[PDB]
């Protein structure tokens, strides 16, 4: 149901800290936001932190519903105060408060899921599985969000991490399930379109011959492809879980397929150059 | 990289806007502009703010030469450049500024300037990019803004004009119909007769809405209570370059004293005057008006198909922007503020 | 390479002892031609259907190209009964290329195996371009003819005349006539009919040939064409000695779509034999091979080498191929080069055996007058044949070489003809010309090849 | 599997003598038509339309064309239409460009088949999705998709010489008859028209031919085949043996876009007045198009296009569409 808990251990976050918000209402004193990281905490974005230039109304930068990165510039636990500046907050701590958000969210994603399917009714116990699994990485590494992803992504390939815990069987089969779910990485195909046509006396061998010599430029674990779409023109066709080093295989196959074609005389053109196809 | 990039992007661009510009919006079209500027701040060297004042001049005025009548163009070359000289005042140690950088009696009496711009600041260009980065935020709320001013000039059972399709005037009689009860009639804005769609879309949402030709303006506003408009320009006298009828519309409206309001955002306003330059009306192909199967009927015929019309100030009432509304004799000021004098000729 | 047929070895092979009635070539390849000069509606297709039974074509290209033009062939073992107590002509029966050599007796002839006699290729085109294909070359073309009437209509009908002028013109001495559609057909108008085509082929070339009736839907009376077949017509002389030659009719590529690497298979080209064998393995020069133009324009042409990959013989696979059927060549030449019929009007031969590549011909041509065997129905003029013109595209069919060419220039006779594309062939060779009447290409007169405009083959 | 990028063919040679004697010193293609080479109109149309590769074939004066093109906008690396130039002494048809192209192999799937001398804005789009679809349901039945506009007999753009009257199957715009009414007083429709279609013949004679064509390869492949033949020759030759191959010509008729082909000093005329007056907007005098600096100029009420550094006497009066 309504089930929700911190992304991090910590109830409340620290000055110069920058953090993701939701725009929730407009006031005097600035903008009513809920931190998203913090359970929907209520914090104020000041008017006097909100440009650097002079600004004349509130609604010119900030518009309800929008989320935002703000810097945190004074808390007062006790009276339930967190004052957020948009102005301090450059691109880069952005773009850095984006990616942990991100890998923040897809963790407590998987943990609400595995509640969800434990049947787990009380904020309480979301708490308790939180302290348990992901609060454990973050202190352990002492990078809290980086921990827990990093150590998630280190489970699927290696449950072996997921063992030290306290949880139990069904727990443990059931956050196993969802992180391989949720978080093995998937195959892109990288698709490529050449021509290679031989004019000379030994015709379709030395096609075939410099097709072969590309052919073997595979790696076991990437296999390519080579068939034919019509003459001259050939398709190479790999599917790789990881995309940029099959990019690059398919490059220099494709030179070495080039190589061999001119060594016996032949002719070499690239139609469509290698691209991940969907 | 970069260039190779950057340089197909203008191309691009330009070419665009020579031919068509497809079904882009103002909006659309401040946007692209604002970051072709940005990625031309970003990538381009420039030294100081001179050379790059310079190179955006330049590339703004072949993107300007590609289409005289898409203004918003124009209009965003014209911010960036006054954002730059806003910046670069700020780091020489100038203090306060958009006062100073516009003539005034009181600048001129207490007094003046000397521009240069030769000065090499190394953080010139992330203070650029922040206050470019506040102009597209902006840009992605104007037309909430301009919309939520909607119930303070609407009434009930009132009877309000519209000529022409405005997705702002759109948004804005939705927002109003939500609590209000009201009565529209389109003009359809021949021969383009996108009013028809604009009559549609209020159907839509329930709002009681009337169709007719652009012949019967006079004859029904005389039962029309208020006038609602977009527009493509907004002058620097506060005059409009609307569709073409909308001066039609106007006259109408000012013989009963009927209020015209223009709902257009900020970036729809230029410096330009209307004194002349032979590059205000566009001229579309005389199909729309006179089919060509008319026939040997055509070979001394002349048959001109402006799209654009030219609305004095006189005849306009209020000025609803994302800034709020204001009288057609403060545009002057709403000038000074967003464009320098010197970047008014690229 | 396929069983239940005679084995062929190259090491045991013999130029000089192929003979057109050798048993190892016949039992896998058609070795006589016999070109049924008949008419669509009236049984053409109808009674090679019947004699051959039904083809499948090994390989076949998605568009047909020149289907009006095209010089299909069709083969037929005809085989012989043995046993002497069956009746002629029922020991001799018609059957496909694909039966082995002997099969036993399916009637109650009290028993006696089949044992294959000759294997015959009608030479069947949908119109009339076999007369100038084969009515000046010769070559070896055909060497018999199956003149076709049917029965429904009374002779001569006029479809009948061009057909007896064709069969005058190609210089065909074996002539066998078949009067098709005669079960419909009462006895005396039957007798009727057959007097009228006696009286028509009176003083002609067909004087002394049969009628003989058959009924091609049925299949009545095959057996008496192929007993005709057996006896009337003379095993033609052949030469196996020279260095093979193959004119390039037909063109494939082979290659499906989506195919793996190492199915990768050479151009397949369709063609017909005229003098000598082609082995296995055996280098090949096909000319003018590819036909480029320079930067400025100019023609160049650059011949291609391969070897034979494999012969094919309809379904039949071969080792050896001899003249006297369609023979595809599958070569180790890209497909690229071979797809959809592009290198048709090409000669495929033996390694600097070859004739000498042509742009421009200067022709002696004798120009016919009116078409042959035709009645000029109301319209006087459109029987005749009006003289050559400048810029007027004719068809140059060099044996079953065919080409375009635009004349250029007519002195008095001298016409000087530029081809579409060059194209091998030796000074003094017997052309025919074609000129498009309305819908059709129609023979308008034949020439010598005087002299003539070569073009230097270049090789890297 | 999306289809390669789009190709044209364009024939920068007339091969005929319709502009003698003005064409003994320069080509057709060349002739400026407000103040802007023929060539350059049909280029731009081209590339306007979304064609990424375009062959022009020059056969009359090919070394002058050359030259122009070179230097003019498409041969510019920046350009999205790559521009080859293709020149040979031998062509005296466009059923030897045709032929050329087919031995060449240079399209693999549809282009579009235009002369040096069509002015027009129409967007070739919808005609190409149309002819793809109608290629994809009936496979390899469908080779051609000429071009028409909607006009009346009576305009000036349509001289007796160009004239054609079609009769077209209307349910699928299917072109069954094609004739030139040159010289002639009454058109005769042969009956076998009406054989399948027994509701829809209409006989069209409000057809301005664009000269515009998209063509699959099989154009080429029966232009190799048929070496006797002009466009109007392959017409009529596919129309008449529609027995023997099962080949089909379809037509699009555009009503709001302009298209003509400069065939002839009236034509030129006739053209070069809509041209002036915006009839083939946005090619207008003041676009700009190609891109030139001495090709520019300002308009002025009444369609009067004023070029830099003009000077007008005092006195003078410039009526109307005038560049």
């Amino acid at each position: 149901p309504g089930l929700s808990c911190r992304f991090y251990q910590h109830k409340f976050p620290e000055v110069e800290d920058v953090v993701m918000v939701n725009v929730r209402s407009i006031a005097e004193m600035g903008a009513y936001v809920s931190l998203l990281e913090y359970n929907n905490i209520e914090g104020m974005i000041l008017l006097s932190e909100l440009s650097r230039r002079r600004i004349r109304s509130i609604n010119k930068l900030i518009r309800i519903g929008r989320n935002e990165c703000v810097v945190v510039i004074r808390v007062d636990k006790e009276k339930g105060y967190i004052d957020l500046s948009k102005r301090r907050v450059s691109p880069e701590e952005a773009i850095k408060c984006e990616d942990k958000f991100t890998k923040s969210k897809t963790v407590y994603s998987i943990l609400r899921h595995v509640a969800e399917v434990l049947e787990y009714t009380k904020d309480e116990q979301l708490e308790s599985l939180f302290q348990r699994t992901a609060w454990v990485f973050d202190d352990k590494y002492k990078r809290p969000g980086y921990g827990a992803y990093d150590a998630f992504k280190h489970a699927v390939s290696d449950p072996s991490i997921l063992d030290s815990l306290d949880l139990n069987e069904d727990e443990r089969e059931v956050l196993i399930n969802n992180i391989n779910r949720r978080l093995t990485p998937q195959a892109v195909k990288i698709r490529a379109d050449i021509e290679v046509a031989c004019y000379g006396y030994e015709g379709i061998d030395a096609v075939k011959e410099a097709l072969r010599a590309g052919l073997n430029c595979s790696t076991e674990n990437m296999p390519i492809k080579i068939n034919l779409i019509a003459p001259p023109r050939y398709v190479m066709t790999t599917t790789t879980l990881e995309r940029t080093e099959g990019l690059s295989v398919l490059s220099q196959a494709m030179a070495v397929i080039k190589e061999k074609i001119e060594e016996k005389r032949g002719v070499f053109n690239v139609q469509m150059e290698p691209k991940v196809v969907t | 990289a970069k260039g190779s990039e950057l340089s197909e992007r203008i191309e691009s661009f330009v070419e665009t806007l020579k031919r068509g510009g497809g079904p882009r919006s103002s909006e659309e079209m401040a946007r692209e502009t604002l970051g072709l500027l940005r990625q031309i701040i970003t990538d381009h060297r420039w030294s100081n703010a001179g050379e790059l004042m310079e190179l955006i001049r330049r590339e703004g005025r072949r993107m300007t030469a590609a289409q005289p009548s898409e203004t918003t163009v124009g209009n965003m070359v014209r911010r960036v450049l006054k954002i730059i000289r806003e910046e670069y005042g700020r780091l020489h140690g100038r203090s306060d500024e958009s006062d100073q950088q516009e003539s005034l009696h009181k600048l001129l009496t207490s007094g003046g300037l000397n521009e240069d711009f030769s000065f090499h600041y190394a953080q010139l260009q992330s203070n650029i990019i922040e206050a470019i980065n506040e102009l597209l935020v902006e840009l992605e709320g104007t037309m909430e803004n301009i919309a939520a001013q909607a119930l303070e000039h609407i009434h009930s059972n009132e009877v309000i004009m519209t000529i022409g399709f405005s997705r702002t005037v759109e948004a804005f009689l939705k927002e109003a119909a939500r609590k209000r009860k009201f009565h529209v009639i389109v003009a359809e804005c021949a021969p383009f007769c996108q009013g028809h769609e604009m009559a549609v879309n209020l159907s839509k949402a329930g709002i009681e809405t009337t169709v007719m030709t652009d012949a019967a303006i006079f004859a029904v506003m005389s039962r029309v209570n208020k006038v609602i408009i977009g527009t493509k320009t907004i002058l620097a006298n506060g005059a409009l370059r609307a569709v073409t009828g909308t001066h039609t519309l106007a006259l109408a409206a000012k013989h009963h004293s009927t209020p015209l309001i223009v709902c257009a955002p900020m970036f729809k306003l230029s410096p330009q005057f209307p004194n002349e330059e032979d590059s205000f009306h566009k001229f579309v192909a005389p199909e729309e008006v006179l089919p060509f199967t008319e026939g040997d009927i055509l070979e001394k015929v002349s048959v001109h198909c402006p799209v654009f019309d030219y609305v004095p100030p006189e005849l306009i009432t209020l000025f609803i922007s994302n800034i709020g509304g204001n009288a057609p004799s403060y545009i002057y000021r709403l000038m000074s503020e967003l464009y320098h004098p010197d970047d008014h000729v690229l | 390479g396929q069983p239940h047929l005679s084995r062929q070895d190259l090491t045991t092979l013999d130029v000089t002892k192929l003979t057109p009635l050798s048993h190892e070539v016949i039992s896998r390849q058609a070795t006589i031609n016999i070109g049924t000069i008949g008419h669509v509606a009236h049984g053409k297709s109808t009674v090679v259907k019947a004699i051959s039974g039904v083809h499948t074509v090994r390989f076949k290209n998605e568009l047909e190209r020149n289907i009006t033009i095209k010089l299909g062939y069709a083969n037929a073992k005809i085989y012989k009964l043995d046993d002497p107590s069956c009746p002629r002509p029922e020991c001799y029966r018609s059957c496909g290329s694909s039966t082995p050599d002997e099969f036993p007796t399916d009637i109650p002839g009290t028993k006696g195996n089949f044992k294959l006699v000759r294997h015959v290729s009608f030479v069947d085109c949908p119109g009339h371009d076999i007369l100038m294909a084969t009515m000046l070359n010769g070559a070896a073309v055909m060497d018999a003819a199956l003149l076709l009437i049917a029965g429904n209509e009374s002779c001569p009908q006029p479809q009948t005349s061009e057909h007896l002028a064709a069969i005058e013109i190609m210089k065909l001495k074996h002539i066998l006539i078949l009067q098709n559609k005669i079960d419909l057909v009462k006895e005396s108008q039957a007798k009727e009919q057959y007097e009228q085509i006696l009286a028509f082929v009176q003083g002609t070339v067909a004087e002394g040939a049969p009628i003989i009736p058959i009924s091609a839907q049925l299949k009545y009376n095959i057996e008496v064409v192929c007993e005709y077949i057996v006896k009337k017509i003379p095993v033609p002389p052949r030469d196996f000695t020279s260095e093979p030659r193959l004119i390039v009719i037909r063109s494939f590529d082979v290659n499906k779509p989506g195919c793996e690497v190492d199915d990768l298979k050479g151009g397949v080209a369709g063609g017909s034999i005229l003098k000598g064998v082609l082995k296995v393995g055996q280098e090949i020069e096909v000319r003018p091979g590819i036909v480029s133009k320079d930067s400025e324009g100019k023609l160049m042409c650059k011949p291609i080498f391969s070897k034979i990959v494999s012969l094919f013989a309809e379904h039949n696979d071969l080792q050896y191929a001899a003249p006297g059927g369609l023979i595809g060549v599958g070569t180790k030449i890209d497909p690229t080069l071979c797809r959809a019929d592009r290198m048709v009007g090409q000669v495929l031969g033996a390694v600097g055996a070859l004739p000498e590549i042509f742009t421009e011909l200067e022709i002696s041509y004798f120009l016919l007058r009116r078409l042959l065997g035709v009645r000029t129905e109301g319209d006087k003029k459109a029987a005749k044949v009006q003289k050559l013109s400048k810029n007027e595209v004719l068809m140059v069919n060099i044996g079953s070489l065919s080409t375009g060419g635009r004349v250029s220039a007519v002195k008095a006779d001298l016409g000087k003809i530029v081809l579409t594309n060059p194209v091998c062939t030796e000074v003094g060779e017997k052309i025919a010309l074609s000129r498009r009447v309305e819908k059709h290409w129609r023979l308008i007169g034949w020439g010598q090849i005087r002299r003539g405009v070569t073009i230097k083959p270049t090789v890297d | 599997e999306p289809p390669p990028p789009l190709q044209a063919v364009l024939v920068a040679d007339s091969f005929d003598r319709r502009f003698f004697p003005i064409s003994k010193d320069q080509p057709r293609v060349l002739l400026p038509l407000a103040n802007v080479a023929l060539i350059d109109y049909t280029l731009e149309f081209l590339t306007a339309t979304g064609v990424q590769e375009t062959f022009v074939f020059c056969c009359w004066k090919a070394a002058q064309i050359k030259e122009h093109l070179l230097k003019s906008k498409w041969c510019r690396p920046t350009s999205l239409n790559v521009v080859r130039i293709i020149t040979s002494e031998l062509y005296r048809s466009l059923g030897d460009v045709l032929r050329d192209v087919d031995a060449k192999a240079l399209v693999r799937s549809d282009f579009l088949l235009v002369y040096g001398d069509v002015i027009s804005n129409i967007n070739i789009t919808r005609a190409l999705e149309e002819h793809r679809l109608r290629r994809k349901l009936e496979k390899n039945v469908s080779v051609m998709t000429m071009i028409f506009k909607e006009s009346s007999p009576s305009h000036p753009t349509r001289c007796h010489e160009d004239n054609v009257v079609v009769a077209v199957d209307s349910t699928t715009n299917r072109v069954l008859h094609f004739q030139k009414t040159q010289g002639l007083r009454r058109f005769a429709f042969p009956l076998s028209l009406f054989q399948g279609s027994s509701d829809g013949v209409e006989v069209r004679y409000d057809l301005l031919d664009c000269h515009i064509s998209i063509c699959s390869p099989q154009v080429a492949q029966l232009f190799t085949d048929n070496f006797d033949y002009t466009r109007d020759d392959f017409v009529r030759g596919l129309l008449v043996n529609e027995e023997i191959l099962g080949n089909q010509i379809h037509m699009h008729v555009t009503a709001k876009e302009y298209g003509a082909r400069v065939s002839n000093l009236h034509m030129y005329s006739a053209v070069c007045a809509d041209v002036i007056r915006r009839w083939v907007y946005p090619l207008t005098p003041e676009a700009n198009f190609t891109d030139s600096t001495t090709q520019s100029c300002t308009h002025s009420r009444h369609n009067i296009y004023r070029g830099p550094e003009v000077s007008l006497g005092h006195g003078s009066i410039l009526e109307e569409n005038v560049l």
